[PDB]
RNA sequence: AGUAUGGGAGAGGAUGGUAGAAUUCCAGGUGUAGCGGUGAAAUGCGUAGAGAUCUGGAGGAAUACCGAUGGCGAAGGCAGCCAUCUGGCCUAAUACUGACGCUGAGGUACGAAAGCAUGGGGAGCAAACAGGAUUAGAUACCCUGGUAGUCCAUGCCGUAAACGAUGUCUACUAGCCGUUGGGGCCUUUGAGGCUUUAGUGGCGCAGCUAACGCGAUAAGUAGACCGCCUGGGGAGUACGGUC
């Protein structure tokens, strides 16, 4: 599992402005590292169904986040999918 | 149970005794619960008429 | 022959039949009796009488390797646990203690149908 | 409760070493889940009898 | 790190060893990096229940902290040593090192 | 509506280990005539020694008491103890994003028990089946045995009175008494009394209802979206199609 300090960093590196915690490329990043990070559980333990079901909210999160971000604003939103490595 | 006995108690009053020990325990009750196999609906069903019964008393008590 | 002060009567005590046993500690057997060994065979092998004569005659063939107290376990429901511990102390014997040692699982194997009668 | 305690532990077994209930003791929910678990982790360190 | 509380059960013919078996423990722990915040030794106590046909054993605790590699060896070594009979570890928060009941 | 930081409760899920009780079987010590079962019997077991009792072993499955109108989970469903990995929920005050929301045809994932495929395991229970009984007959209900199966690994199957017989989300509408996890306030005799909040129960005004009944966990008063119904049979059946 991520740690503090990990979160700490990946808020910093992605922060639009000071105390910004709520903003989409954030809450986006910190999705996309705690997705890649269960990865590996689920790579050794494929029948547990219940975590699985968290693992889909939270993509859909992101997806939804997502096409928020490109709604608003396209030039931000194709920066933090650069920036985090997603196709789409 | 271990119902040791009095230098002078009567064996019948000593049975009388451990009958009470014995019902205290509640070890018979067990054995009957164990002869045969209750499938879980039928003890859900039974569990919940219980707890019905039980709150029906403490009301009736609480009146 | 061998001369035994203490002894221990098993009442192996069911629904259908009573089994009166006299051993000595470790377990050794000395005696025996059942209702259906003393005539009674039938339904009325569960009644407490014939448990009382079951004991009643094991006690008495028990009597012959001098014990005069012994402790008492009992296993088992129905009736007779109570005539036979009656017999026992009747006879002439001292019943030192009295317990009951009726094996309960902790939720272990499956038991039986329900009989649907 | 911890299971180290068996002075306390002792006050809510029965003689034949079964547990109390919280009805009879007027224990709360919280503490008697607390005390059934020490329980059990002192019958596993055989420092009080499982049955008997 | 995390916290590990440990009871352990000794064979009373091995008694006389458990220094030294408690010292190597210790000693791993530490060369792993370790903190061992406390070390009791209950004695000889009688058991409720005989174990392998033996009706006492002596009682040994411990409160530690270590990493999982650590915590492997130290279970490996339990389980692979004859002299222990029974050991407990419980996953604790926070370190206790007040002097225990039980230790007269 | 969502995010970060401090705390709390829980049979939520996956993997591995370990403890006690009991049943079966196998050897050994004492010991002799029955054991077992039913309304009553009989089959069956027993003098090459049963049953009962004590001692030592093999193996499988499930976790007494705590236990609760209790708890957790989208549903199905989850029960001894310990370690590792892991999802959700409750709760306090701050600091952020700024409508990012609700529902959802097609589609997709999960989905009790039974059953299917390959390979293991098999104590107890037990469809089929064998014998003994009851009966006019007994293909059953009762009794003695007993195979698949129930268990493990990997897949498939997509079904239930899968029920609260009550789709999801949102706001509002007398009160009274319980219980679970938390927050706040006041008493003193160390535990109690008031509030608040999220669950879970019992009554009941207004309102609704064919009646029974529901009644802040609505079947009341209103809004958004979806699914479904149109007399009983023929019939969840035929033909075609997909799996
Ligand atoms: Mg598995
Ligand atoms: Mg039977
Ligand atoms: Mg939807
Ligand atoms: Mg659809
Ligand atoms: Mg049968
Ligand atoms: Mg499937
Ligand atoms: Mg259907
Ligand atoms: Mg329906
Ligand atoms: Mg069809």
């Amino acid at each position: 599992a991520l740690t503090n300090a990990d979160r700490a960093e990946i808020i910093a590196k992605f922060a639009r402005a000071e105390n910004d915690t709520g903003s989409p490329e954030v809450q986006v990043a910190l999705l996309t590292a705690q997705i890649n990070d269960l990865q590996g559980h689920f790579k050794a333990h494929k029948h547990d169904h219940h975590s699985r079901r968290g693992l889909i909210r939270m993509v859909n999160q992101r997806r939804k986040l997502l096409d928020y971000l490109n709604g608003k604003d396209h030039e931000r939103y194709t920066a933090l999918i650069g920036a985090l490595g997603l196709r789409r | 149970p271990q119902v040791k006995l009095k230098e002078g108690e009567p064996v019948d009053v000593a049975i009388r005794r451990f009958k009470r020990s014995c019902e205290k325990a509640g070890v018979l009750a067990d054995v009957r619960k164990r002869e045969f196999y209750e499938k879980p609906t039928q003890e859900r069903k039974r569990k919940k008429a219980a707890a019905v019964k039980r709150y029906q008393k403490k009301l009736a008590r609480e009146s | 022959t061998r001369t035994v002060s203490e002894g221990v009567a098993h009442i192996h005590a069911s629904f259908n039949n009573t089994i009166v046993t006299i051993t000595d500690r470790q377990g050794n057997a000395l005696a025996w009796a059942t209702s259906g060994g003393q005539g009674f065979r039938g339904s009325r092998k569960s009644t407490p009488f014939a448990a009382q004569v079951a004991a009643e005659v094991a006690g008495k063939a028990a009597l012959d390797y001098g014990l005069k107290n012994l402790d008492v376990l009992v296993k088992g429901p129905g009736p007779g646990r109570e005539s036979a511990v009656r017999a026992l102390g009747a006879v002439g014997y001292k019943i030192n203690s009295i317990t009951d040692v009726t094996p309960i699982p902790h939720n272990g194997c499956r038991p039986p149908k329900k009989r649907r009668v | 409760i911890d299971y180290k305690d068996i002075d306390t532990l002792k006050q809510y077994i029965t003689e034949n070493g079964k547990i109390v209930p919280s009805r009879i003791t007027g224990t709360k929910a919280r503490y008697q889940r607390q005390l059934a678990l020490a329980i059990k982790q002192a019958r596993y360190l055989s420092l009080i009898p499982y049955t008997d | 790190m995390r916290h590990y509380e440990i009871v352990l059960l000794v064979h009373p013919d091995q008694s006389d060893q458990v220094v030294g078996m408690v010292e190597r423990y210790i000693s791993q722990i530490k060369e792993a990096d370790g903190q061992i915040h406390r070390l009791e030794d209950w004695g000889r106590r009688q058991l409720a229940y005989p174990i392998n046909k033996i009706h006492k054993a002596h009682y040994i605790l411990m409160n530690v902290e270590c990493g999982q590699s650590t915590l492997d060896e130290l279970e490996e070594l339990f389980r692979y040593n004859d002299a222990i009979i029974r050991n407990l570890i419980i996953r604790r928060e926070h370190a206790i090192t007040e002097e225990s009941l039980l230790a007269k």
